[PDB]
């Protein structure tokens, strides 16, 4: 995002009907961390939501 | 065979910053925990931090937490030690040891214990010894043994050794510990006790040398009057 | 934390006497303790791992017991390169602490010192300081009382001690004492003398010198 | 016994493995696996646990 939204309005942007490739920002090193709860990062690919 | 080579330490002024290193070999480094110890000078053991392999599960010592950093390395196999904001209270030997609590519930224990490493904290710099003779007292008849010795003053930082004669004559040296003045700068006395009556005829030259400055001093030694 | 009232802080014995160390706990610890010993300028070395379990590599004569909050310890032979000073270090809660540590030494005969005084050389002169030494050789036990008379009276805080750690050969000490001033203070004085007492002179034993060679 | 106060620790579960155990298998390896595409050749970095 050009500009991110502030903590006192975090933004929730609804995403649905669509197929979300994890792998690319996954693999992407620019991130500094990537901490995911109750999945794996590897099975996102299979599991549906 | 095991091996835990230390380096690193040396002579920092209070509030500065030192890097320790453990070296490692003989053994599979990566599976076992590795501890930091340290001793003040002439007082007792004190655990200082310790990494069990993983680089977020380190635990130090009360004295020690928020200053000191512990931190490992994968493929050359070593293991490093940050300290920082020191204070005179931190100078003490630094020991790494091993230790397999991970799976091993009897070798609970320090298995092997590095040779440890001295860290200084202090603001004196470095300064080669000066060197003073020890004369007896010419008339002294309280019995056929004399002593004499060499005073090497003013020294920093640590190890000496002390020879005599070229090795030609070694009966009897003795060497002392070294002491700290109040002037800031150690101090160590070597003697020699020999037999009164070679005083006179047999020339006696004692040999100091101190590695970290390579000066090495021949002094006779004669009775007065 | 885990508090050690390691007992008694020193004591003396023979060579092939038993020895025994105690090292208390706070709470029932069972058996997270281990043993170390340790010679002057060397690394520690392990002892007795878990109260009970001899290392490898470690003479058989070296035995440990005790579990809980009291451990024994249990020395069978004495030997001469055992003279060293011994720790017991908790392992169990978050492993911090060890023992204050007790020094073991070789019981022997009285014996004598022998006391010396060493006047400045004329080289230290020239550098501007003056040391007396006054030394205390091949004495037993450690125990020894030195004062310093210059002019008959009684000095303090103007000497500084050393003590040898105990010989491989006969496991006597040696001390070494010494007396630091000035060489203007060297001037207004005439009397330099140290008197050391010690267990085996039934009087102290005081060695004087007059500066000059008087 | 197990419940020290300042903290039980030398207790450790395998928290990251490549496959699923056989029955009865005991597994005493502590190599780095990697969480991602980029290997981790020992380093303990990103995607590196």
């Amino acid at each position: 995002a050009t500009r991110f939204a502030s903590v006192y309005a975090w933004n929730r942007k609804r995403i649905s009907n669509c197929v979300a490739d994890y792998s690319v920002l996954y693999n992407s090193a620019s991130f500094s961390t990537f901490k995911c709860y109750g999945v794996s990062p590897t099975k996102l690919n299979d599991l549906c939501f | 065979e095991v091996q835990l080579v230390e380096s690193g330490g040396g002579l920092v002024q209070p509030g500065g910053s030192l890097r320790l290193s453990c070296a490692a070999s003989g053994f599979t480094f990566s599976s076992y925990a590795m501890h930091w110890v340290r001793q003040a000078p002439g007082k007792g053991l004190e655990w200082v931090s310790a990494i069990w392999g993983s680089g977020s599960n380190t635990y130090y010592a009360d004295s020690v937490k928020g200053r000191f950093t512990i931190s490992r390395d994968n493929s050359k196999n070593t293991l490093y030690l940050q300290m920082n904001s020191l204070r005179a209270e931190d100078t003490a030997v630094y020991y790494c040891a091993r230790g397999r609590d991970l799976a091993a519930f009897t070798k609970t224990a320090f298995d092997v214990w590095g040779q440890g490493t001295l860290v200084t904290v202090s603001s004196a710099s470095t300064k080669g010894p000066s060197v003073f003779p020890l004369a007896p007292s010419s008339k002294s008849t309280s019995g056929g043994t004399a002593a004499l010795g060499c005073l090497v003053k003013d020294y920093f930082p640590e190890p000496v050794t002390v020879s005599w004669n070229s090795g030609a004559l070694t009966s009897g040296v003795h060497t002392f510990p070294a002491v700290l003045q109040s002037s800031g700068l150690y101090s160590l006395s070597s003697v020699v006790t020999v037999p009164s009556s070679s005083l006179g005829t047999q020339t006696y030259i004692c040999n100091v040398n101190h590695k970290p400055s390579n000066t090495k001093v021949d002094k006779r030694v004669e009775p007065k009057s | 934390d885990i508090q050690m009232t390691q007992s008694p802080s020193s004591l003396s014995a023979s060579v092939g006497d038993r020895v025994t160390i105690t090292c208390q706990a706070s709470q029932d610890i069972s058996n997270y303790l281990n043993w170390y010993q340790q010679k002057p300028g060397k690394a520690p070395k392990l002892l007795i791992y878990d109260a009970s379990n001899l290392e490898t590599g470690v003479p058989s004569r070296f035995s440990g017991s005790g579990s809980g909050t009291d451990f024994t310890f249990t020395i069978s032979s004495l030997q001469p390169e055992d003279i060293a000073t011994y720790y017991c270090q908790q392992h169990d809660a978050l492993p911090w602490t060890f023992g204050q540590g007790t020094k073991v030494e070789i019981k022997r005969t009285v014996a004598a010192p022998s006391v010396f005084i060493f006047p400045p050389s004329d080289e230290q002169l020239k550098s501007g300081t003056a040391s007396v030494v006054c030394l205390l050789n091949n004495f037993y036990p450690r125990e020894a009382k030195v004062q310093w008379k210059v002019d008959n009276a009684l000095q303090s805080g103007n000497s500084q001690e050393s003590v040898t750690e105990q010989d491989s050969k006969d496991s006597t000490y040696s001390l070494s004492s010494t007396l630091t001033l000035s060489k203007a203070d060297y001037e207004k004085h005439k009397v330099y003398a140290c008197e050391v007492t010690h267990q085996g002179l039934s009087s102290p034993v005081t060695k004087s010198f007059n500066r000059g060679e008087c | 016994l197990d419940s020290k106060v300042g903290g039980n620790y030398n207790y450790l579960y395998r928290l990251f493995r490549k496959s699923n155990l056989k029955p009865f298998e005991r597994d005493i390896s502590t190599e780095i696996y990697q969480a991602g595409s980029t290997p981790c050749n020992g380093v303990e970095g990103f995607n590196c646990y």
